[PDB]
This record gives structure tokens, C-alpha cells and sequence, in this order.
């Protein structure tokens, strides 16, 4: 269906592939870009550990701090997805 | 620890 | 010039008015989202202590955690504004 | 401490 494309990435590779796995599934269920984003980011937490923060949309730009090793920001489809440990 | 990102949509 | 319409608060009427000057002296000075996002972030990671993240866009949707009073999110002109406090 | 939040653009 989709095509992922990761733009920008500070994660083990693993972790990658579950971030694109978790926003196809996202997508797969979801229309709305902020369900869409409460999905991955709760599947994150309870996966990896809080604090995740995500953001889903065709037009936005940002400027996050996170911590080491837990930041992706990437495209599925014709939409961005950010994805980011912060907390 | 941490380290500031930015992204831009094209 | 753009008019300030906030849709959600969790921020001292005084902070919530700081924002609102930051994102309108952002945009007087950068047009591109990102760098609107960083001028937002920087001045209230010095002004109110890290760790801020900024989202500025016309199309996405979010979900986040942040620290209670720390939370605002709002339109300036036809952008809209996510500004939080987490770490 | 902390809350969720929920946005989305119209």
C-alpha cells in the first residue's frame, strides 16, 4: 500500500522498523491525523517506556529536544510522521 | 543525553 | 496583521500571552515552519526553563504528554502553534 | 505531574 521513507533518524534499526510497522497499523485503523498520532504514541510507551511524543501531517515543521537513540521522523504515504522520547 | 531536532515537511 | 485564536490552554493567562508575542515575532521573521518552530522553542527553553518542543504547521494532528500549566496550543494567522513542556 | 493532549488542525 504505503511507501516508508525515513528522512531523519537517531534509533537502532529495529526500533525503526516497529516505528513504520506501528504507523502502518495506525493508519490501517485511523483516518484522523491526531488518532493516527495517539495510536503510535501510546503503542511507544507502552512498548519502549514513557515519555513518546508523535505528530502526524501533510504540512508542519518542528523543533524537539529528545533523548539519545529515540527519535525517527519519517514518511508513510504522503503523510510525516515525528516520533520522539522526550520524559 | 539529549540532543534538538528540527523537521520540515516538503 | 494575524489574528491569535487559542484552542487550548493549560498556561497562565501570562505565559499563554508570551506565546502568543514569541509566535508573532516568529513570524515577522522566518517563513519557513521550522525555523518559526525553533525561534518559539529557544525563547521559552530561556525564558521558562528546557525542555519546550514546537510544532508549527496548517496540517497535522498530535498527541503529546506534557507537564500540567506547561501547554498551549493555538492558530496565529492561518498556522497553527503547538507549544509544550516535557523533560 | 503530566497530562495527554490531543490536537488537531481544521
Amino acid at each position: 500500500d504505503r511507501k516508508a521513507v525515513i528522512k531523519n533518524a537517531d534509533m537502532s534499526e529495529e526500533m525503526q522498523q516497529d516505528a513504520v510497522d506501528c504507523a502502518t497499523q495506525a493508519l490501517e485503523k485511523y483516518n484522523i491525523e491526531k488518532d493516527i498520532a495517539a495510536y503510535i504514541k501510546k503503542e511507544f510507551d507502552k512498548k519502549y517506556n514513557p515519555t513518546w511524543h508523535c505528530i502526524v501531517g501533510r504540512n508542519f515543521g518542528s523543533y524537539v529536544t529528545h533523548e539519545t537513540r529515540h527519535f525517527i521522523y519519517f514518511y508513510l504515504g504522503q503523510v510525516a510522521i515525528l516520533l520522539f522520547k522526550s520524559g | 543525553a539529549t540532543s534538538a531536532k528540527a523537521t520540515q515537511t516538503d
